[PDB]
């Protein structure tokens, strides 16, 4: 009723726990059950259930205990179920718990846990169970630090582990089979104008002042390593952190993606270095890069097109400049018209340079880096109506590497960047 | 030509440290530093000298000689430097406190700087330690010990805000300090933790961190100007806060300054060396925005004073 | 960058020595190879493009090969919104009106100061000669220091175009710093400068009359100038540095765009500890060429360690050498230390180990000069590479304690280094550096 919490300091379990413990090895003879993997089956789930469903603090081992396997060190399915239930907690920081319970279930000495949701596998030690270690501690290492980490928005935890083969199977087809489709349609179907609160981030300013990374469901951060969904959880988990809601309201250019609001909290982050921004083009104020960025698109005029390079690409792109060179310019939080540091996922999304033409501008990819996105690259530019094989049009290292031998090759393609109005 | 007429909408508070006519007050430039033909350089920097409630054992020898007599009691160290040097400030580093040495209990700590506090007109500066949790303990008793002459609470970083602000600013009616480590943002979110618990910009000055010259010192030149510009030229106002850095502290522990005749005889002197890395140290973080610093050499608050003069006057 | 690419022929023929056009675009909007180079350019966008190109401040050169200093440059007021690119000069002034002793312990400072800090050679860069009223002993002066074998560049201080005329043969060779154009002489001083493109001192009362004096000699169209604040005072004097600055640059006044010369000697009145503090204050607030009255380590060190920091540009992260850093005499027996030589994780860590209370010698993998995380993710600060840095530095022969501790944030690579190297034992920490000393214990 006066919404009081009490912490919890020691964590109930007797074997030491640590975040040094992770990154162990346990010795291929000292292990005493080693659950999951090719050999059973193992999953876990973090879900968003009503108050109703979830008791606080309750930890359920159904099936064989750890103390049953006597004999040669076994292998038993293994099923953690966690219910989590909180006035603010919704389905889109499922993941998020989840992912922190891989270094939760790490930090335990003897016990090591590799692998995300059905692909998961713990193999538990010897020292651990001479202990007193049982399955019912599992349940209390992720409760006391579920309440304790995500204590802003979890006000319940209940975990149920499941090591019984039948029970292991089934739960799994109606808890967490389902929930991994919502995951997935939700990460895959969400776009720009569904969504209405777009995200900044500022934590590679330590480096770049100038530096302000807007993300969206279609343009995730150049490090890649940040998302909308991410960023979302980030501003709910830590209100004064790195990530800050930006406001979709007051249109000025749609196709450019150009926002009163958006030019409004970019001024405001970068200390009014940059003022006006766009988010879907490379010409007309383009977003400014850091410098984690793993490619980098620069504007081929002569080919009337972009061109991409990686970083671990280490020789001469088209534009006569190789990666180091193309990253000495367009890093450090500067607005460089035509060019753009941007994710690896970025490359086949319908927002890449949308103002700019859209994604046919692409005609030179480093092979290795054309091969990773060629499957997601080629549906993209069936939705610009064009034959699948979007990247068998796409020029590579192999085929050519000077300017005058990647336009014959893309003349005789039939490329559909040449046929496009002219970019500059 | 046309004379730069650079116009910012910023202003920097004033917090007032200490009680009586020695009480000092910090901050209230609407320019960058020393630019006095720009506008208004609000309070004078202020110079402040480091003591310890402990003899000093690391000290150079140059610095054992003048304090002989004084350095065993810290009332009487106190006293002396106050007499003989007339600071704004003194600092009293509560170095018996920290785990990693001669640890002693909080209440101990907060006994000698209640003797201190009491025996001196120049506002005091308690330093606390290095570890988060200690001071979380340490600053409580001894606010509540040295309560009535308005101290200046020092180091309380985002882990134990929530304890030395409390038991600083709010209940005993004293100052803090909110440190961060050498970034603009990481200093703004801590004076936003701050404002958002109940404390406005005029009870707690910032530390945006120190260096000493040639040892990551243009990561503190670089905060020092971003957080300069965007308090008065952005007209931030979770930055509109003053600025104390600490520069005996880092300055005076590095090879260049402790290393005798003995250890390196080309570098010359031990005591101009150590003189030296302090003046350049404070030298250049005051004409990036710091509005106090922490000398321990008598001879560098007399040299840093002078720069101070000649620059404003 | 591609602004100046519409005025470019676009015709990728490599006459500039860049392969495209592109390349040369961006190029010379960072100001690196400038315009001259490409020479297929259309007169009508060759004059256009030489205006706008032109950087707002000039750059200087003074002395010759070994002793070459670059004066100016500067695009910023500020080293975050970009990296300050020359850094400022340090001069030991010398005027005829000394003694022979008093001389002498000037050359031997000016020699016996030198030495490497990070692979940059911190020395004294000029020698300025002052003439204070007897010639006879003006050109002694300039002939013993070339005679003492001093690797310095020079930088004649004269307003005397009779004495300067006799006085600029001697190190005409070496490609000097030619001061003393004032109101009255400049006419005769550019004339005597203009053949040899030597760098020409301005001197005037007051901003005003600067800026009217620098203008007659651009007339003249002679720019390789050096401006000199002045000032009577150090208030003064500074607000004219900082004016001439914020001139140039705020103001986008070409006029103004030249390196200062600022002599700390007269202002400080031989002041050694306000000499080092006015130095800092100049290093930071653009001063090109400070000079002082003596040099020595008491001044060298924070200055020159200083001026490393400021002037290394803030998108190349700053470096520390590689290999095994022993702390605190090292020895036969001792734990060893693990770091990614970013150089602030190593002050910040050195700095948390500097009392030297257990002795350890800190080994320092190749991770890219990179911060610990970053390096992991890119892969540089790896098992295999903390292992084979192992062999490469031999660190097994300096120390016989297996005891090897690691980053702390490091954690994976804990099971991984066991691997590799077996007899040694990993200790892994947490990833505050407060807890640097507690394993230090041991
Ligand atoms: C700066 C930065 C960069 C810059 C680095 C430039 C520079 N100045 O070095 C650049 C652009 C290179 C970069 C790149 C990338 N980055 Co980056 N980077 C960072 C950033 C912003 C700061 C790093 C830092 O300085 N941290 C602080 C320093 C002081 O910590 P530290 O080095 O670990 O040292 C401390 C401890 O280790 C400890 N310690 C050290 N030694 C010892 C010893 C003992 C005994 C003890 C007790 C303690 C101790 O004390 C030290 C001081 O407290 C972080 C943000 C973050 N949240 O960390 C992201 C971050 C680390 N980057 C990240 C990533 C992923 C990348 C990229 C791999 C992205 C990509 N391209 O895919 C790229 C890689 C580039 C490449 N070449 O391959 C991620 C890491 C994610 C992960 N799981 O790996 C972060 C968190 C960003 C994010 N998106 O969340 N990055
Ligand atoms: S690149 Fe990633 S870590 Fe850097 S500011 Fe953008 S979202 Fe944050
Ligand atoms: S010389 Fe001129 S036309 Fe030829 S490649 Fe260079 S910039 Fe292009
Ligand atoms: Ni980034
Ligand atoms: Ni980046």
């Amino acid at each position: 009723a006066r919404n009081i919490k009490i912490k919890i300091t020691e964590i109930p379990i007797p074997v030491s726990f640590a975040a040094a413990f992770e990154g162990e090895r346990i010795r291929k003879n000292d292990m005493l059950a080693e659950f999951g993997g090719n050999k059973t089956k193992a999953w876990e789930l973090v879900m968003c259930a009503d108050q109703g469903e979830v008791e606080d603090h309750k930890i359920e081992v159904i099936g064989p205990d750890i103390d049953t396997i006597d004999k040669a060190p076994g292998r038993m399915p293994l099923g953690m179920l966690i219910k989590v239930s909180g006035t603010n907690m919704q389905k889109d920081f499922e993941p998020v718990l989840e992912r922190r319970l891989h270094y939760f279930l790490n930090y335990i000495e003897g016990v090591m846990h590799v692998g995300q949701r059905n692909l998961t596998w713990v193999r538990i030690g010897k020292e651990a169970f001479e202990k007193g270690f049982r399955l019912k501690h599992f349940g209390e290492v992720i409760y006391a630090k579920m309440l304790d980490e995500f204590g802003s928005v979890v006000d319940k935890c209940e975990v149920t582990i499941i090591t019984d083969p039948g029970k292991a199977e089934e739960l799994e087809g109606k808890y967490a089979v389902p929930r991994y489709k919502e995951r997935d349609a939700r990460l895959e179907s969400l776009v720009d104008e569904k969504v209405d609160t777009f995200y900044s981030c500022n934590l590679c300013q330590s480096f770049a002042p100038a530096h302000v990374c807007i993300v969206t469901p279609e343009r995730l951060g150049l490090c890649g390593a940040v998302s909308w969904l991410d960023a979302k959880a980030t501003l709910e988990l830590n209100p004064t952190g790195p990530c800050q809601a930006v406001p979709k309201e007051g249109v000025v250019d749609e196709n450019l993606g150009i926002w009163e609001k958006v030019n409004e909290t970019v001024s405001k982050i970068s200390q009014g270095a940059v003022t006006s921004v766009t988010l879907y083009s490379i010409l007309q104020d383009p977003m400014t890069s850091c410098g984690c960025f793993e490619c980098i698109t620069g504007i081929m005029p002569e080919a009337n097109g972009v061109v991409m390079v990686n970083r671990e690409f280490g020789a001469t792109t088209p534009l006569g400049m190789t990666f180091g060179e193309l990253a000495s310019m367009t890093g450090g939080g500067v607005q460089t018209p035509g060019f753009m540091g941007h994710g690896r996922q970025f490359i086949a999304s319908k927002k890449f340079m949308k103002g700019e033409g859209g994604l046919g501008r692409i005609v030179w990819m480093p092979k290795e880096l054309k091969d990773f996105v060629a499957e997601k690259l080629n549906k993209t530019a069936k939705e610009l109506y064009n034959i699948d094989n979007f990247a068998d049009m796409i020029c590579d290292e192999t085929i050519a590497t000077e300017s005058e031998e990647v336009v014959k090759f893309l003349e005789e393609k039939g490329h559909p960047a040449l046929k496009m109005d002219p970019i500059m | 030509f046309k004379k730069p007429t650079q116009k910012f909408s910023g202003k920097i508070g004033e917090v007032e440290i200490g009680t009586g006519e020695k009480a000092l007050k910090l901050g209230g430039e609407s320019v960058l530093p020393f630019y006095t033909f720009d506008g208004d350089t609000g309070n004078t920097p202020k110079v402040g000298m480091e003591i310890l409630d402990v003899y000093p054992e690391d000290w150079i020898d140059p610095l054992k000689d003048i304090y002989k007599d004084v350095a065993k009691d810290p009332v009487k160290w106190a006293q002396f430097v106050e007499e003989k040097y007339s600071p704004d400030f003194i600092c009293l580093r509560l170095i018996s406190a920290d785990p990693n040495g001669t640890d002693a209990a909080p209440e101990d700590c907060a006994k000698t700087a209640k003797a201190v506090v009491e025996a001196i007109k120049t506002p005091l500066v308690v330093a606390g330690t290095g570890n988060h949790e200690k001071d979380a303990k340490l600053f409580e008793k001894v606010a509540q010990e040295t309560e009535g002459h308005n101290i200046l609470l020092m180091s309380a970083v985002e882990d134990n805000y929530k304890s030395v602000g409390a038991a600083g600013v709010m209940a005993y009616n004293d100052k803090v300090v909110a440190e961060s480590s050498v970034d603009i943002n990481l200093a703004k979110q801590i004076n936003i933790l701050m404002n958002q618990l109940g404390i406005d910009n005029t009870k707690f000055v910032d530390n945006v961190g120190c260096a000493a010259g040639g040892y990551g010192y243009e990561y503190v030149i670089s905060t020092l100007d971003r957080v300069k510009l965007a308090a008065l030229g952005q007209d931030d106002k979770t930055l509109q806060v003053p600025i104390i850095s600490p520069v005996s502290f880092e300055a005076c522990k590095v090879k260049e300054a402790m290393d005798s005749e003995e250890d390196s005889p080309q570098w010359g002197s031990q005591e101009d060396r150590t003189v030296s890395m302090e003046v350049a140290t404070a030298s250049g973080v005051l004409a990036s925005g710091t509005d106090a610093v922490i000398l321990r050499h008598p001879k560098s608050v007399e040299v840093i004073r002078n720069f101070i003069k000649e620059l404003l006057g | 960058g591609l602004n100046i690419f519409k005025l470019t022929p676009k015709k990728n023929c490599k006459d500039c020595g860049f392969p495209t056009c592109l390349a040369f675009s961006m190029k010379v909007a960072a100001g690196a190879v400038e315009i001259g180079k490409c020479p297929h350019m259309s007169d009508e966008a060759m004059e256009k493009l030489a205006e706008a190109t032109a950087p707002i401040m000039k750059t200087i050169t003074i002395g010759k090969g070994d002793n070459e200093y670059k004066l100016g440059g500067e695009t910023v007021l500020f080293r975050h919104e970009k990296t300050f690119v020359n850094r400022n000069r340090f001069a030991v002034a010398f005027s005829d009106s000394m003694d022979d002793a008093e001389v002498d312990a000037k050359i031997q400072h000016i020699k016996d100061v030198d030495y490497v800090r990070i692979g940059e050679q911190m020395k004294t860069e000029f020698a300025a000669i002052k003439y204070a009223g007897n010639k006879d002993k003006y050109l002694a002066l300039i002939n013993k220091i070339k005679a003492s074998g001093v690797k310095v560049a020079y930088a004649l201080v004269c307003e005397d175009v009779a004495v300067m005329k006799e006085a600029l043969p001697l190190v005409k060779d070496e490609n000097p710093l030619v001061y003393g154009a004032n109101k009255d002489n400049f006419k005769e001083m550019v004339e005597l400068v203009k053949g040899d493109k030597l760098a020409l001192g301005v001197k005037a009362d007051g901003l005003e009359a600067l800026y009217g004096l620098v203008e007659e000699i651009q007339k003249l169209g002679y720019k390789n100038l050096v401006l000199d604040p002045g000032g009577k005072s150090i208030k003064e004097a500074f607000e004219n540095t900082v004016q001439i600055r914020r001139i140039n640059i705020e103001g986008q006044d070409r006029t103004f765009g030249y390196p200062s010369i600022i002599f700390l000697d007269e202002l400080t009145k031989a002041d050694k500890f306000m000499e080092v503090a006015l130095s800092t204050l100049f290093t930071l607030k653009y001063g090109s060429l400070l000079v002082l009255s003596d040099m020595d380590y008491s001044r060298a060190l924070p200055l020159y360690s200083i001026r490393q920091n400021v002037f290394t540009d803030p998108q190349k992260p700053m470096t520390v050498d590689l290999g095994i850093h022993g702390i605190n005499n090292p020895d036969e027996n001792s734990p060893v230390l693990c770091t990614v030589d970013f150089a602030l994780t190593y002050f910040l860590v050195s700095g948390e180990v500097e009392r030297s209370k257990v002795p350890v010698w800190m080994v320092i993998p190749d991770a890219g000069g990179y911060s610990v995380l970053t390096s992991w993710a890119a892969g540089k600060f790896t098992g295999a590479a903390i292992a084979d840095e192992i062999k490469k530095c031999g660190i097994a022969e300096k120390t016989k304690n297996r005891t090897l501790l690691i980053p702390g944030k490091v954690a994976v690579l804990k099971g991984e280094l066991e691997e590799l190297l077996p007899d040694w034992n990993i200790v892994i920490s947490s990833t505050e550096a407060m807890f640097i000393p507690k394993l230090l214990k041991e």
